[PDB]
């Protein structure tokens, strides 16, 4: 206190405007982190999608291992499966095993 | 199907066809309410619906057995490396209350960046895979059909692998977790942009799942300095977390904090905790309280233990409490015994049925010290919000080490821990959504490009591909075992052998782990010593003292041990015998009156022990409704005798306490012979007893009953009911 110098400011504020000040900034604090998360991606986002598409953890981290190589990430790891299953006319799982074991990131670079 | 009261957990079944298990059900339940619940004699004000089957408190035997249930939600947690010993702890914990399960997980595995698979063996935790996960649930759904009220199943989605665990646990049933993007910052260094970059994904398949939510500020507690200084920060902790998972789509009512009272006795606890208590709730209106209780301030004595985790419910009583979780009272003493679990379940469910409706009795002096503090925490906190936007944001406060710092916000004493934006496990593993970026699956929190493959779709990505696992659950893969020798399988056939042999345990089967509790007249260091070699010389191995607490440090020690017995015991070559109750008594003798005549016969003057068992006072015949005509002291042979006569008596009742020339046995001799030698003695009964004297060498005497040292009055009206309902 200090303190005494600090909340000064608050000093005359209302419960109630004490209250939505605390959220209001507390808003404006994470709203730059949630707009992070709308923007980006991770290896653990990336396989968690893959895992919702029907491949085991083991198939995850073999196609987003591979994906992160050839500076694919932006585009999503479940993008890639989903687009090389419809041009070689496969399933989406026939096509991420190929994936994961190195078969057509040839063919995705383009 | 299964299941019955007395036949234990087929746990080997259990672990069969876990390929084809499926979660009975999804989300989070809370408890019914039961308003003016009537049980026994009395009504409850405070709740819910009474179990089906269950164990109630030991004391509830003076009332019929009644088993109340509190409105909150009861915690308690399970995991000791075995989950699949574990699963029998949790079928012990629900039957005493208990309807929040926790798992916690193997040691650090937030650090794997990945699901893991099977069921290796874990060290201060269970490790958590769907296997694992499956196996819990589908005994809970049987356990929770037996106690006939649903269980909520709860484990973390902490660490750089949030998304991945939250997939499983949302697929698999899992109805609760933790996840608090700053619990994977402040205290497993995980790098900060990937960490929340993370979250938004892992809170967005928990909306889903409909799992109820619980944060990390209760790490703030364990790592201050001091913990009643550290309550703004809790206040911003709780406040970033609630509001980003807000945001992310989760339900306002799924949001919970998880809270524990900062202090514990000497401090004056309820007065430094409860101002914080309600300003917390207060500033939180709206989001569910998960209350926990206190570890910081505890050691190796479980009733100290106890006692403050009582103080603990007072502090929820008095305020509000959602989910009210537990700590077992030898937390500071030893991974947690099956005892004490439902030691921690018995507490929380009898300290809150105590509390039954307190509030309608008594109320919070709103105004007083209590409000101004109130309102000092809360303006700390705003406070505390402000630097962090002055100083650039969340990201530049956590590199500036505004958190975990010992001091008492706005003071610094600058010993927080800083994390570097660009450092921690997981840097630079952030990659920029491209404008074409797509995600085919059900509940995906970024920026998504579904339109271009389909205008129509974009409210259900998932049809892209006909449905995600979240949709199309045979779409999963399930996996059973990668390590070969460390799995279930291999450490239950370790001990096929006693599942028809028996020995103690205190977590894995056969563990043959027991307690000794003992007092040894010397200093604290010595009887420690001592304690452990008494503790050998009983056969006992792996002994070590566990805790230690002076009586006086001249006069003696407490001193409490663990060990392991290194030996088993057959059921089968046990021998074993294969209740005339407080009710049954009091109304034979009211259908059928009855009448006695007592005395202190020979030339005895001690009263004290025939009067121990007709007065009121010690339960003595008098307390049955017995009609006693007591004739003294010195009584003789045939006044005693004549009596019964001269009174219409169904019973003579005589004492002998001097003994020299066995004139006590005697006694009984000449009463029984003046008994027949009058004619009474097969319409009456006789009894007698003293200070040395055995029902045996009474018999043997004519007279119809004994009864030696320590005979209460239970032991005689039993007696005196039953000869009785013979001859008449
Ligand atoms: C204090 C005491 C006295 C008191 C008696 C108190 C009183 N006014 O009633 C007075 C009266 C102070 C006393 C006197 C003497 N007594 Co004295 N008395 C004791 C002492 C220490 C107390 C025992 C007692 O109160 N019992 C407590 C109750 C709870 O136990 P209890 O009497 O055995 O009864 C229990 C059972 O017997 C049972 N029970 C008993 N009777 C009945 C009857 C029925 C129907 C039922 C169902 C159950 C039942 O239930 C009771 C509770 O569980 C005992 C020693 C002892 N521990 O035995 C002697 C003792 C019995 N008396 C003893 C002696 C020697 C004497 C004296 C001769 C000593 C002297 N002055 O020289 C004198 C004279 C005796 C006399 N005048 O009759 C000796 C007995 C010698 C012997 N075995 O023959 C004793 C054993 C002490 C001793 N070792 O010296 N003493
Ligand atoms: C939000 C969070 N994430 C992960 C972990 C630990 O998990 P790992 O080792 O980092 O994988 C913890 C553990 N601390 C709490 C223990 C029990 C407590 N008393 C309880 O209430 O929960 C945690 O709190
Ligand atoms: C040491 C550990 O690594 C795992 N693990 C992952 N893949 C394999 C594999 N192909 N073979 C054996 N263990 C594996 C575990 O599940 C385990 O217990």
């Amino acid at each position: 206190d200090d303190f005494q110098q600090r909340r000064a400011h608050l000093a005359n504020l209302s419960d109630e405007e004490l209250q939505t000040r605390f959220w209001e900034m507390a808003e404006k604090i994470v709203d730059p982190l949630l707009d992070l998360g709308k923007k980006n991606t991770t290896p653990s986002i990336e396989r968690s999608v893959l895992l919702r598409m029907g491949f085991s953890s083991l198939e995850a981290k073999a196609i987003v291992d591979k994906t992160m190589d050839r500076g694919l990430m932006g585009k999503g790891a479940g993008h890639i499966v989903y687009k090389i299953a419809k041009e070689k006319n496969i399933s989406v799982r026939e096509a991420g095993l190929a994936l994961s074991e190195g078969k057509y990131w040839d063919d995705a670079i383009q | 199907l299964q299941l019955r009261v007395n036949e234990k957990l087929d746990v080997e079944n259990i672990l069969k066809d876990l390929d084809k298990y499926t979660p009975k059900r999804r989300g989070w339940t809370w408890r019914q309410p039961a308003e003016n619940l009537q049980m026994g004699p009395f009504i409850y004000k405070d709740a819910s619906t009474p179990l089906e089957n269950s164990v109630a408190l030991p004391s509830a035997k003076y009332f019929g057995d009644i088993d109340p249930q509190p409105l909150p939600v009861i915690t308690t947690e399970i995991a000791s490396g075995r989950f699949e010993d574990d699963i029998r702890r949790m079928r012990m914990a629900a039957w005493h209350g208990a309807d929040h399960i926790m798992v916690i997980r193997t040691a650090g595995q937030s650090h794997y960046d990945g699901l893991i698979e099977g069921t290796p063996q874990g060290i201060g935790g269970v490790p958590i895979t769907r296997k694992q996960v499956r196996a819990q649930r589908k005994a809970l759904d049987l356990i929770e059909e037996e106690v006939g009220r649903p269980i909520n199943y709860h484990s973390y989605v902490s660490g750089v692998a949030g998304p991945d665990i939250a997939v499983m646990f949302a697929e698999e049933g899992v109805n609760g977790a933790h996840q608090d993007p700053q619990y994977n910052v402040l205290y497993r260094n995980i790098n900060m942009i990937r960490s929340f970059i993370d979250a938004c994904e892992s809170k967005t398949i928990m909306a889903w799942a409909d799992m109820a939510q619980i944060d990390g500020a209760h790490n703030a507690n364990a790592t201050a300095r001091e913990a009643w200084k550290v309550m703004p920060e809790l206040m911003v902790q709780h406040a970033l977390n609630s509001i980003f998972s807000l945001k992310v789509g989760m339900k306002k009512s799924n949001i919970c904090l998880s809270t524990v009272p900062p202090t514990a006795p000497p401090a004056p606890s309820m007065y430094l905790d409860l101002p914080y208590a309600v300003a917390l709730r207060e500033m939180f209106e709206g989001y569910r309280m998960r209350a926990q209780m206190n570890t910081k301030y505890m050691e190796a004595s479980t009733r100290e233990a106890t006692v403050t985790h009582v103080l603990n419910l007072l502090i929820s009583k008095l305020t509000r409490a959602d989910i009210q979780s537990t700590i077992t009272p030898d937390e500071g003493r030893n991974v947690p015994w099956h005892i004490y679990n439902i030691e921690a379940c018995d507490t929380a469910k009898q300290a809150l049925i105590g509390m039954d409706g307190l509030m309608d009795m008594v109320q919070l002096k709103r105004e007083g010290v209590l409000g101004d503090t109130v309102r000092e925490l809360k303006e700390r906190a705003v406070l505390f919000m402000e630097e962090i936007i002055e100083a650039g944001g969340y990201f530049n406060a956590v590199e500036q080490g505004f958190f975990v710092d010992s001091g008492y916000y706005p003071e610094r004493n600058g010993d927080g821990i800083a994390r570097q934006i660009n450092g921690g496990i997981g840097a630079g593993t952030v990659f920029e959504r491209d404008e074409d970026y797509m995600a085919p699956v059900t509940a995906h929190f970024g920026y998504n490009n579904v339109k271009q493959y389909d205008e129509a779709l974009v409210s259900e990505p998932s049809k892209l591909i006909d449905g995600c696992t979240l949709e199309v659950p045979e779409k999963i893969v399930y996996i059973d075992e990668l390590d070969e020798n460390d799995n279930v399988n291999v450490r239950m056939e370790e001990t096929k052998e006693f599942r028809s042999m028996i020995k103690p345990e205190v977590e894995w089967q056969a563990d043959g782990t027991v307690l000794l509790t003992m007092f040894l007249p010397t200093s604290k260091r010595v009887a420690e010593f001592a304690a452990i070699e008494f503790a050998k010389k009983m056969n006992l191995e792996e002994v070590e003292v566990i805790n230690r607490e002076v009586m006086q440090e001249a006069e003696g020690t407490r001193i409490e041990l663990k060990g392991r017995v290194p030996f088993s015991i057959d059921i089968n070559s046990l021998v074993i015998p294969p209740i005339l109750s407080e009710d049954e008594i009091r109304e034979d003798i009211e259908k059928t009156p009855l009448k006695i005549v007592a005395a202190t016969v020979g030339e005895d003057e001690h009263s004290v022990g025939l009067r121990e068992v007709i007065d009121i006072k010690h339960g003595g015949i008098e307390k049955y409704g017995v009609e006693v005509h007591y004739l003294g002291t010195s009584v003789p042979v045939e006044k005693l005798v004549d009596a019964a006569i001269e009174l219409k008596a169904d019973a003579i009742l005589a004492s002998t306490i001097i003994s020299h020339d066995d004139i006590h046995y005697k006694n009984m001799k000449r009463i029984h012979e003046l008994a027949v030698e009058k004619g009474i003695r097969d319409k009456i009964m006789i009894g007698c007893g003293g200070t040395q004297v055995t029902p045996e060498v009474a018999v043997k005497q004519g007279v119809d009953a004994g009864f030696g040292r320590g005979s209460k009055g239970i032991h005689v009206a039993t007696f005196l009911v039953k000869k009785r309902r013979e001859m008449r």
